[PDB]
RNA sequence: AGGGGAUCGAAGAUGAUCGUCGUAGUCUUAACCAUAAACUAUGCCGACUAGGGAUCGGGUGGUGUUUUUUUAAUGACCCACUCGGCACCUUACGAGAAAUCAAAGUCUUUGGGUUCUGGGGGGAGUAUGGUCGCAAGGCUGAAACUUAAAGGAAUUG
RNA sequence: GUCGGAUUUCCAACGGGGCCUUUCCUUCUGGCUAACCAGGACUUUUACUUUGAAAAAAUUAGAGUGUUCAAAGCAGGCGUAUUGCUCGAAUAUAUUAGCAUGGAAUAAUAGAAUAGGACG
RNA sequence: GGAUAGUGGCCUACCAUGGUUUCAACGGGUAACGGGGAAUAAGGGUUCGAUUCCGGAGAGGGAGCCUGAGAAACGGCUACCA
């Protein structure tokens, strides 16, 4: 039962984040992945990273460059209005100056900050800081 | 995955083990069973009134071993008997039997000022003459 | 079922106020009043040219349709001309910020210009209180049954 | 041995007391 | 995984990277469909024939070679039984396992073995009733399995 | 640790790796043309058997299964294709 | 309820400052009953983050040794590698109240999925009601009441 | 270039909208040689979310206002107060349900295997 | 068909066998009139709302009815119970 594939792919980023490993290879990586890992990569969290093709998975392996705290992931993805990216960027960032909760739009992949801009919302999903 | 079910369309389940687990403190027991209502001789109010009985004395827990000196009163709304406690030193010379004393629990939900086995009621006034003002020698008490 | 040679009953069913001349014997050797029902449902050719009467039947009937269009899942149509659509929809709790299932059993009116069987996707318009319970009444049927027809040929 | 003793309406009949 | 017990195994087949190719391969598919359909009438299982292909002849995967699965082929051909491979090999299952415990009652063991089966036949029964590889209103059945495998 | 490629791994360290655990995964067998001793009909025959693969040319067994590899039998010289 | 009934042996006999017999039982066919310190006192799936050697089961290489008709394969080894299993051992990276733990980690930097349970201690696994059992009993399971502690880990003369 | 300010541009950042790249973005009908509405099938239906309408007053948030202050109240200010003028009683929230309207990625559901399948 | 100001099992006659349910029917309890609101103020909630406004219901308890546009009216009537 690989539940949540975002939800393990920014679960290895953690793990081999914190131990200094300036790599890591996540499996069976999604279109939602690449999105997320781009939406990361825009704002400098992590360095290139690379898809690799076999039939059936498609696993990523990451360079990143060690700016990452901690990625994570919001199951289940809630629902959110636009009044509520201030009670989402008051829960799981640590300060109000930075960090990015990255949220599913119907226009979509996002950061919060991009998304009052073009002043949607859809559901959410994890957080970069 | 920490127990309780994260899942979107899970909220019933939430609110049923919810609903299950409140049935766990005091309080919520307390209210929704009416249990000040039944027991608990003060019918759900915060005071009471009745007639003194007789007049007592204790021989409460160690260490302070003493004679405390409380009273029986029957309450009037319930038929009741309940102990009752005089308070500041005298004033168990305010009261005599069939008399009408306000009462009022010690501040414990019941139970005890101390070492009192099985007391929970102070006296606030007898004959609504208000103990205090007694026992400072503010008023008077007439008989009854 | 109702099995036309619909006069079935204990009166002559009919509808009213539309009037057959026996004397004049014409081009038509049928009449019956059909209505478009509105709002872009299509009367079916079963309406217009059938033989039964449904004097509760959006289409020849008295009533009428307005108010609530919904739609359903048909479940148990066990009754004589009305069936029971199940109006199901996620509901929500603020404090739990999540939802839950609900489901509500409407029956509806049917005329016999529709084939309803159990499990087809109908959509129900509201009409006037039409019996104790029923209040809706079957404008259109859209049913998908995944060719259950040929489902013995397969694989 | 019968001790149920609950849920009651008739609590209105204690209107006798 | 492994659904009924406590194993963990991982026991299987790397289908390689190319869609064509194996590119030192015989001529074509009207060899292999020919094969098919010689096993076909000879009366075997799309697995056994996959096997038995792979093995004796030159062929990796069918779908490789030609342009659709074992299955497809006994389909469009007209060989496709009324249940699948697997079901079929399951009942049959239950009912030598049931066999066996008609004899032996006293077992407890063949007893759960054959509760997990059974459960297993009603999986994939249950599997096939919606996509309707099964007419609907089939059920497997506890007595009258033996004539239903034969 | 700390930093390597795993896109590109030493293909000696690939080498031991299990059939799925690789970058991208593929098979370890090999296909086989045998040459039966008294004839000349040329077979392949595919690593892992499960059968007793016949020689079609004379109807003889050429390899026979085990848990393995199959294993083949008299000197029927085999070339890897 | 049979059938068997050797040993041991709940209950039943004998002795100054425990021993001898011994039915019920243990044994078995057919029924029940559904409890245990039924305990790795640690739910089940899933992913990721440290080494070590040990062996169990299978498999892939080693012109590696033996052994056989030292001729061939095998068979037993030895070495390397890998998949699954039972465990040890070491750090303490993290966790923890601590003992300790590759998971009890990746949980205030507080969300992979899900089931059940607890919310101070006695009153009480009792009372009552169902419910299942031939029975013994099992499941479910309060309250009035009383109480200021009851409990966990670890150090110290 | 007004001297606290834009007008012209430079330059990116931000947003949109088309147009072209194989890229349907409905066929059919008069005002016509689609700009327009009436007019036929539906182009699976949803979930979600933006925006809008609906969301009695009072209460709550809050604008103006020296009730002598404040709570309050919706009043009041302003001249020759000698025949008057005049400002203002905003705004916002208001779950969910319904309704209208975007968006089309997330989560679902149908679309052609006995081809009784579309353009014929 | 009756009845109604009027759809309607609202009621009668005949016919059919249905309708709701563990997405919790039904039953029990409520020291439960419902809302607009109130209290507590990081967020999220929890507890209350007989009580100035809106809506319902009752005038000792049940029942019936006159008159009127509008009452099952009680500062109207009739009977029974207390």
């Amino acid at each position: 039962t690989r539940s949540s594939v975002l939800a393990d792919a920014l679960n290895a980023i953690n793990n081999a984040e914190k131990t200094g490993k300036r790599q890591v290879l996540i499996r069976p990586s999604s279109k939602v992945i690449i999105k997320f890992l781009q939406v990361m990569q825009k704002h400098g969290y992590i360095g290139e990273f690379e898809y690799i093709d076999d039939h059936r998975s498609g696993k990523i392996v990451v360079q990143l460059n060690g700016r990452l705290n901690k990625c994570g992931v919001i199951s289940p993805r809630f629902n959110v209005k636009i009044g509520d990216i201030e009670k989402w960027t008051a829960n799981l960032l640590p300060a109000r100056q930075f960090g990015y909760v990255i949220l599913t739009t119907s226009a979509g992949i996002m950061d919060h900050e991009e998304a009052r801009r073009k002043h949607v919302s859809g559901k959410i999903l994890g957080f970069v800081y | 995955g920490k127990g309780k079910p994260r899942g979107l369309n899970s909220a019933r389940k939430l609110r049923v083990h919810r609903r299950n687990n409140r049935w766990a403190e005091n309080n919520y027991k307390k209210r929704l069973l009416g249990t000040a209502f039944k027991s608990s001789p003060f019918g759900g109010s915060s005071h009471a009134k009745g007639i003194v009985l007789e007049k007592l004395g204790i021989e409460s827990k160690q260490p302070n071993s003493a004679i405390r000196k409380c009273v029986r009163v029957q309450l009037i709304k319930n038929g009741k008997k309940v102990t009752a406690f005089v308070p500041n030193d005298g004033c168990l010379n305010f009261v005599d039997e069939n008399d009408e004393v306000l009462l009022a629990g010690f501040g414990r939900k019941g139970k005890a000022k101390g070492d009192i086995p099985g007391v929970r009621f102070k006296v606030v006034k007898v004959s609504g003459v208000s103990l205090l003002a007694l026992w400072k020698e503010k008023k008077e008490k007439p008989r009854s | 079922s109702t099995e036309l040679t619909v006069q079935s009953e204990r009166a002559f069913q009919k509808q009213p106020h539309i009037f057959n001349n026996p004397k004049v014997k014409t081009s038509k050797r049928t009449k019956r009043w059909y209505k478009n029902a509105g709002l872009g449902f299509k009367t079916p050719k079963t309406a217009i040219e059938g033989s039964y009467i449904d004097k509760k039947c959006p289409f020849t009937g008295l009533v009428s349709i307005r108010g609530k269009i919904l739609t359903g899942t048909v479940v148990s149509t066990k009754m004589h001309r009305t069936i029971v659509i199940r109006r199901a929809y996620l509901h929500y709790i603020p404090k739990y910020n999540r939802y839950e299932k609900r489901h509500k059993n409407v029956p509806v009116h049917v005329s016999p210009a529709f084939r309803v069987q159990v499990g087809d996707i109908v959509t129900v318009g509201q009409c006037r209180p039409i019996s104790k319970t029923v209040r809706f009444n079957v404008v259109k049927v859209s049913a998908a049954a995944g060719k259950a027809n040929k489902q013995f040929a397969k694989f | 041995p019968d001790k149920q003793v609950s849920k009651l309406q008739r609590k209105n009949k204690a209107k006798q007391l | 995984g492994r659904m009924h017990s406590a194993g963990k195994g991982i026991s299987s087949s790397a289908i390689p990277y190319s869609r064509n190719a194996p590119a030192w391969f015989k001529l074509s598919s009207e060899s292999v469909i020919e094969q098919i359909v010689k096993y076909a009438r000879k009366g075997l299982t799309p697995s056994q024939i996959g096997v038995l292909l792979r093995d004796a002849h030159g062929v990796t995967q069918a779908r490789v070679i030609t342009g659709n699965k074992i299955m497809r082929i006994l389909k469009s051909n007209g060989l496709a039984p009324e249940i699948p491979e697997d079901l079929y090999y399951l009942i049959k299952k239950a009912v030598s396992v049931r066999k066996h415990l008609e004899r032996n009652r006293k077992d407890k063991d063949a007893k759960f073995r054959l509760i997990l089966i059974e459960s297993r036949i009603h999986r994939l029964a249950r599997y096939y009733r919606t996509v309707a590889v099964l007419p609907p209103n089939w059920k497997y059945e506890s007595a009258t399995a033996s004539a239903l495998v034969n | 640790v700390l930093v390597q490629d795993l896109l590109h791994p030493t293909a000696a360290s690939e080498a031991r790796k299990h059939k799925l655990k690789t970058l991208v995964q593929g098979p370890r067998s090999y296909f086989l043309d045998v040459k039966c001793p008294g004839c000349l009909n040329i077979t392949t025959v595919f690593s892992h058997a499960q059968t007793a693969v016949t020689c079609e040319s004379c109807s003889t067994i050429l390899c026979t299964p085990t848990g393995g590899k199959a294993k083949l039998s008299e000197g029927t010289s085999f070339r890897r294709k």
